[PDB]
């Protein structure tokens, strides 16, 4: 009904300014009581409110960050903007543009801040230490190490094997992300037919497949 | 600030029963006429779907199994009946006074029978050692509840720097969780020791489930 779309930069390094943009249709920043908010959710956690601009030009800020924030509205273009000056690693979040503070949330836009630069990963195989016959089970793994930026697309046997896969989340260790997946299949399955980890990193056009082979 | 204490932090429900999340505020969020507390649902990955606004008003399309109630300081969301697609984090948010503050969340997880973890350790791959790197992954798959402790032991000692832990969300086929713990060392270091142990401590057992290797 209303359309709220947020546009912003992909990756920003530290030191810089983040310029976000809310474009709204449906409502006027003229209406009595009207306004827009910016809210952000840090990567894996709570939602935090950043700033709020009103119809009457009045602006309201998050008392901790107000020293690095400025909301402005282009009512001729139907845009409001937020500018955070001096981004460091902790403003990695998803910024959402939100009508009168709660009623209509747009989609979000994901900002990553990092010195780091596009490094393709390393696919390392993990085949069993094993102590067989304590199950007719077997788990295998594939650790993807050192890549940037997110994302990677991991499969097993080129997505032929999908049940009893567990792909863990990417955790950025020293500027750089890591990620593992376990696949767990029955003993009749491996080594009888082969298992292959598939990783591809579209931010580098890295496509690797590592056969999991017995030790 | 108005501070909203959501409670409980987590809620384990069987499918088909009702659920009650309450959210308490330090001061009234009312106009001594209407009440500004609002309820959000967030399945991981999605943005926050608003469910109920101004204490009781249910958003369009939102299934009338969600009911909102309350004023001034104390509010309650009821999900009745809890269907399988309701598993998420819920937030309450006042927008009465700025700063607009959010509640910390409650995670509604499905309940199941206790399940201990199938742990596995995997030595570093030859490839990683070739690089002078040494990671030791221990995947501790499929368990219920979520509460678990990971201890790494190198030669009878607890080494706990270099440890990366990551966990999955609740498996929607068997309402289980899973975690990978990774110990990272350097080849120099790894070649200087023999036993590597991870020991997953968890309710379903009386003694640390211990999984280790020598060389």
């Amino acid at each position: 009904q209303v359309q709220l779309q947020e546009s912003g930069p992909g990756i920003l390094q530290p030191s810089q300014t983040l310029s976000l943009t809310c474009s709204f249709s449906g409502f006027s920043l003229s209406t009595y009581g009207m306004g827009v908010s910016w809210i952000r959710q840090p990567s894996g956690k709570g939602l935090e409110w950043l700033a709020h601009i009103f119809w009457d030009g009045d602006k309201r800020y998050n008392p901790s960050l107000k020293s690095r924030l400025k909301i402005s509205k282009d009512t001729s273009n139907n845009q409001v903007f937020l500018k955070i000056t001096s981004v460091d690693t902790a403003d990695t979040a998803t910024y959402y543009c939100v009508q009168e503070g709660y009623i209509y949330w747009g989609q979000g836009t994901s900002v990553t801040v990092s010195s780091a630069k596009t490094t393709a990963p390393s696919v390392y195989p993990l085949a069993p230490v094993c102590g067989d016959t304590t199950g007719s089970s077997v788990t295998l793994g594939c650790l993807v190490k050192g890549y940037f930026p997110e994302p990677v697309t991991l499969t097993w046997n080129s997505g032929s094997l999908s049940s009893g896969v567990h792909t863990f989340p990417a955790v950025l260790q020293s500027d750089l992300y890591t990620l593992s997946s376990s696949v767990t299949v029955t003993s009749s399955t491996w080594p009888s037919q082969s298992i292959t980890c598939n990783v591809a990193h579209p931010a580098s056009s890295t496509k690797v497949d590592k056969k999991i082979e017995p030790r | 600030d108005i501070v909203l204490t959501q409670s409980p932090g987590s809620l384990a429900v069987s499918l088909g029963q009702r659920a009650t999340i309450s959210c308490r505020a330090s001061e009234s969020v009312d106009d001594d006429g209407n009440s500004f507390l609002h309820w959000y649902q967030q399945k991981p990955g999605q943005p926050p779907k608003l469910l109920i606004y101004r204490s009781s008003n249910l958003i369009s399309g939102i299934p009338d199994r969600f009911s909102g109630s309350g004023s001034r300081t104390d509010f309650t969301l009821t999900i009745n009946p809890v269907e399988a697609d309701d598993v998420a984090t819920y937030y309450c948010q006042q927008s009465n006074e700025d700063p607009l503050t959010f509640g910390a969340g409650t995670k509604l997880e499905i309940k199941r029978a206790d399940a201990a973890p199938t742990v596995s350790i995997f030595p570093p791959s030859s490839e990683q050692l070739t690089s002078g790197g040494a990671s030791v992954v221990c995947f501790l798959n499929n368990f219920y509840p979520k509460d678990i402790n990971v201890k790494w032991k190198i030669d009878g000692s607890e080494r706990q720097n270099g440890v990366l832990n990551s966990w999955t969300d609740q498996d929607s086929k068997d309402s289980t969780y899973s975690m990978s713990s990774t110990l990272t060392l350097t080849k120099d270091e790894y070649e200087r020791h023999n036993s590597y142990t991870c020991e997953a401590t968890h309710k379903t057992s009386t003694s640390p489930i211990v999984k280790s290797f020598n060389r």
